[PDB]
RNA sequence: GAAACUGCGAAUGGCUCAUUAAAUCAGUUAUAGUUUGUUUGAUGGUUACUCGGAUAACCGUAGUAAUUCUAGAGCUAAUACGUGCACCCCGAAAGGGAUGCAUUUAUUAGAUAGCGAUGAUUCAUGAUAACUCGACGGAUCGCACGGCCGCCGGCGACGCAUCAUUCAAAUUUCUGCCCUAUCAACUUUCGAUGGUAGGAUAGUGGCCUACCAUGGUGGUGACGGGUGACGGAGAAUUAGGGUUCGAUUCCGGAGAGGGAGCCUGAGAAACGGCUA
């Protein structure tokens, strides 16, 4: 099958390498996962070197994706794949890969926002509310993509490995960079 | 075509010969689990319903259910499910064997049948004696559900109900009583304290 | 190879084993545990071809079976069982108990000691960490590991580890002026006082180790162990103390022998 | 500015969006610029620790260690990005004749933006994990032709 | 105590030298680049007086010329199989949420010269926000019987998980190999050299994909060809230097008629395993 041996490759120098063993088990690869979007969620268990298992996801709909800056971390669903820096035909075929740019259902994070800072985007509560107030900054590009509800977010996990989606709200200058890119 | 007919509430089984092609017309073209009149198979078999379970062809190849063929295929299949079963062969051994289709069809040698629905007359030797079963309940829990017992009633006290008695050709007595299995003993409640106890 | 070797040929067992080349095709090999299958000495060797109580590998597995030997201040019954450096074997039947220790020539030598001695041996701190939980915890050269161990114990340091208690006595410092025994190398089995240290970024580190008689030999770090602090050692050493003689040396000694004996 | 890729280079672990400012914090964290020293005596160039570039391979920047060997040698190659050719001489011995032939070595390696060479210059390289198909080492100082 | 289920082993050993010329291999390195049944040491939170459904042996109807080829029916077990008692935030300070271990991501601490280690790591490890549809956190067995007035309790066996250790592997640094130039250029569309981002892998890496750059090797012999070429420890002969040999019992590698693919498993691209 699917091999990562260096024998079928050509020498520095450029001359051909002549085999000498057959393939081995312990240097064997496997076929991607091509993980898509899609509410029929699918991962499937494999069991890897030593007995241990990895956990290869087919379909994924809903990621665990942290707000760096608020230091707040949220279940929230994954609606489309809007850029990938690798091949731009991955971004047509929403596929799941890690450090591609998604967008995110940015209705968990309202709620967090609503409940912290008493702010849309009962003595002692309010107390504390007004407290966090003070020392309250909120970029003009994140929260302008709060409107529509959704908002731009980076893959930190492989799907293909963990099974899982995860990743981080893109801010500062990293979501310039990205929605510079989107900007045609 | 040999017919083997097994009653599993009664069980009894008998091997049934027919030759009549006429008569085999009912047969033909059923598929495995299916059920099958047995009027036409004759006239004591009035009233009689059979669920077809298997068989061989010609070439003692068994069918498989699930083959939507009348022909034989070669399928890889793993041991212990039926048509391979891979004794003494390494665990995760995968064989190629030729398996008939699960649709009847005349180059059948011979079809399973389980009586489903008993008629007006009784078969001879297959619904007149029921043979008992071999051995008891074994299971605690399968004790006292056999005999409606309860938390508190013992249980050990009914299996000398079905306790086989017997004479031993070098000998003259002889009794055996199986060793109930998931019963709740005072060393039983010593282990968990014991196990408690650890971790503590 | 497909895997594990299960077996050990003759010729490749470790020499200072002192098995005949022609006494057979096989070697026993070391099983896993404490101590490397090369820095080892099996139960089998021990009590065949050291101390002659068996005859055969069959009656070395009758008398471990029957629970009369431990190792440690535990009863081993598996006949390859890695014993090694400091390791205290009991035999309750014979009232006998050795602490196994490098002789001058560089193999281990059953050190008979006195039933107070038998209760306690040194071990080498592999390193020191934290382990989960953020508890620290050591590990010895011997398979060991102790939890809470003293804050002052560090890499390379001797521990005193009592059978009984299973804890940690007392320590000792991996310092110059201390008395060391070299357990690797060419100078397997020497004993001296540590008289330098020379450190190499990203290479091993040198010990110069000066014999009670003004030789003085190298060594790497790896391969010592610390006896005691000072000048005197805290386990009883056998009869050369770990002073290598000349072959020269050595031979005037046989002469004499004769003259007398 | 450095971001000259497809992707956004960036050094892990490094949170550029935090409320907090870096003043006072040790490099790596506060936002502030990570970098290290490689031991065995090896100083860290100020171009590196003050520079703006992203090389995880940077073994003063990046995700890689020294450990190994460490050689010496003369740039031979210059060509590729952030990658050089080390040409490495010395004698071998040919023992029936009881005299020395000159042989050499090209040794890939891996040098980072904070480092200027040019072909003739000395360098010095560390060996460290496979970074490519033939590259284990990375330059750790370059020395001026003519210096 | 036969049989049978379950568990483990059969990846060692033995045999051979076909392929293979910086490759194998040798000495010497690295893993801060990974996996590792077992051994050894340590470590695993503040219906339950014990759950459920199957199946072998057995039993009895069989088919086929035929095979540790095979179908149907009646029974019954488990350490088989499937289940299941088992500080922070919100806040009218009540109450509630989370709260074992593991998994995945992000934020944060890991100082200085309470606060561990290295030549060197945002390292060991801690705290925090969530996440997973988690083969985890004992429904097991032997012996001995005692101590309290039903309670409590001994010495073992087997098994699950984590770290360290041991047994090992994989990949890897530097140097080193016979004849041939009537072999002088070779490599790069379809990876050749390197870069970025991913995928895959136990893990590093053009190992593979997309994109980008135009590199990489060579009279210090690349590339190609020859070998009646496995490499080494070594063998013969040797004043010295040297010449020749090394299929074969020790070590390493490789293969099981030729290829390829794969299951099981801690470990195999296994062949006294399977598939073509
Ligand atoms: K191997
Ligand atoms: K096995
Ligand atoms: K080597
Ligand atoms: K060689
Ligand atoms: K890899
Ligand atoms: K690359
Ligand atoms: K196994
Ligand atoms: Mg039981
Ligand atoms: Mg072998
Ligand atoms: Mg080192
Ligand atoms: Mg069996
Ligand atoms: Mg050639
Ligand atoms: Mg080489
Ligand atoms: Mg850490
Ligand atoms: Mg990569
Ligand atoms: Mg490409
Ligand atoms: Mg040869
Ligand atoms: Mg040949
Ligand atoms: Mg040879
Ligand atoms: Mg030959
Ligand atoms: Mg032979
Ligand atoms: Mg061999
Ligand atoms: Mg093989
Ligand atoms: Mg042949
Ligand atoms: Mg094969
Ligand atoms: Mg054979
Ligand atoms: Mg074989």
């Amino acid at each position: 099958g699917i091999s990562r041996d260096s024998m079928h490759k050509r020498r520095a120098t450029g001359g051909k390498k002549k085999s000498w063993r057959k393939k081995r088990k312990y240097e064997l690869g496997r076929q991607p996962a091509n993980t898509k979007i899609s509410s029929n969620k699918t991962v499937r268990r494999i069991r890897v070197r030593g007995g241990n298992v990895k956990w290869r996801a087919l379909r994924l709909d809903t990621g665990n994706f942290s707000w760096g800056s608020e230091a707040v971390t949220r279940k929230t669903r994954i609606l489309d794949v809007v850029y990938n820096a690798s091949n731009n035909e991955l971004v047509r075929t929403q596929t799941l890969v890690k450090s591609a740019i998604v967008q995110v259902d940015a209705a968990p994070f309202k709620q967090w926002y609503l409940q912290h800072y008493g702010i849309d985007i009962s003595n002692h509560v309010v107390r504390k509310i007004e407290n966090r107030q003070a020392d309250r900054k909120l970029d003009s590009h994140l929260e302008e993509q709060f409107a529509s509800g959704r908002l731009l977010a980076c893959i930190s996990s492989r799907p293909g490995q963990c099974g899982r989606a995860d990743g981080y709200i893109l801010e500062g200058k990293e979501l310039e960079f990205y929605m510079k890119k989107l900007q045609k | 075509m040999k017919f083997n007919i097994a009653n599993p509430t009664t069980g009894c089984q008998k091997k049934l010969e027919i030759d009549d092609d006429q008569k085999l017309r009912a047969f033909f073209d059923k598929r495995i689990s299916q059920e099958v009149s047995g009027d036409s198979l004759g006239e004591e078999f009035k009233g009689y319903v059979f669920k077809i379970m298997g068989g061989c062809d010609k070439q003692g190849f068994p069918m498989k259910q699930g083959v939507l063929t009348p022909g034989r295929v070669r399928l890889l299949l793993y041991r212990g499910t039926p048509c391979f079963r891979g004794y003494g062969r390494r665990n995760g051994e995968r064989r190629r064997k030729s398996v008939r289709g699960c649709i009847v069809s005349p180059d059948l040698s011979v079809l399973n049948l389980v009586i489903v629905k008993k008629g007006e007359n009784d078969l001879p030797g297959l619904t007149d004696t029921e043979k008992p079963r071999m051995r008891g309940p074994k299971r605690a829990s399968k004790i006292r559900k056999l005999f409606n017992l309860s938390k508190e009633d013992d249980v050990r006290k009914y299996v000398n109900t079905y306790r086989r008695n017997f004479t031993t050709k070098t000998g003259k007595n002889a009794s055996k009583a199986p060793k109930i299995q998931r019963l709740v003993t005072p060393l039983t409640l010593q282990r968990k304290r014991a196990r408690i106890a650890d971790k503590k | 190879a497909r895997g594990l070797k299960k077996h050990l040929k003759r010729l490749n067992a470790p020499k200072h084993w002192m098995l005949d080349k022609l006494g057979g095709a096989f070697a026993p090999k070391p099983s896993s545990g404490p101590h490397k299958s090369r820095e080892c000495l099996p139960l089998v060797i021990i009590l065949r071809n050291r101390l002659k109580y068996a005859l055969t590998y069959r009656e070395v597995i009758s008398i471990l079976m029957q629970r009369q030997v431990m190792v440690d201040g535990k009863v081993r019954t598996d006949k390859t069982y890695p014993a090694g450096f400091m390791d205290v074997v009991t035999i309750p039947k014979t009232n006998e108990s050795f602490r196994l220790l490098y002789d001058t020539k560089g193999r281990f030598r059953l050190h008979s000691l006195r039933d107070e001695e038998a209760k306690f041996k040194l071990c080498k701190v592999r390193s020191v960490q934290f382990g989960q939980k953020g508890i620290p915890y050591l590990n010895t050269y011997d398979g060991r590991t102790i939890r809470y161990p003293d804050p002052l114990i560090k890499a390379n340091d001797t521990i005193k580890l009592d059978l009984d208690s299973n804890k940690i006595v007392d320590f000792i410092k991996f310092d110059v002026g201390n008395v060391v025994m070299v357990t690797g190398g060419r100078n397997r089995g020497r004993v001296g006082i540590l008289k330098n240290r020379e450190k190499h970024k990203g290479s091993f580190e040198t010990v110069h180790i000066q014999d009670s008689q003004g030789h003085e030999f190298a060594t790497r770090l790896g391969n010592v162990f610390t006896l005691g602090k000072g000048s005197k050692p805290w386990v009883s050493l056998p009869k050369g103390k770990g002073i290598k003689l000349s072959i020269i040396e050595e031979a005037r000694k046989r002469m004499a022998a004769q003259s007398a004996t | 500015a450095e971001q000259t890729e497809k992707a956004f280079l960036k050094q892990p672990g490094v949170f550029l969006s935090s409320k907090k400012t870096g003043k006072g914090k040790r490099p790596g964290k506060g936002g502030n610029r990570y970098f290290k020293s490689i031991g065995l005596g090896f100083k860290t160039p100020r171009e590196a620790t003050e520079g703006t570039y992203i090389d995880k391979k940077c073994p003063f920047t990046g995700n890689v260690s020294i450990r190994g060997r460490i050689l010496a040698g003369t740039c031979h190659s210059a060509k590729m990005n952030r990658t050089i050719i080390v040409r490495r001489n010395y004698l071998h011995y040919v023992k029936k004749y009881q005299r020395y032939e000159k042989r050499h070595s090209n040794i890939p390696a891996h040098i980072s933006p904070c480092f200027r060479v040019k072909e003739g210059d000395h360098v010095t390289i560390g060996q460290c994990r496979p970074l490519s198909k033939t590259v284990r080492f990375n330059v750790l100082k370059v020395i001026p032709a003519g210096s």
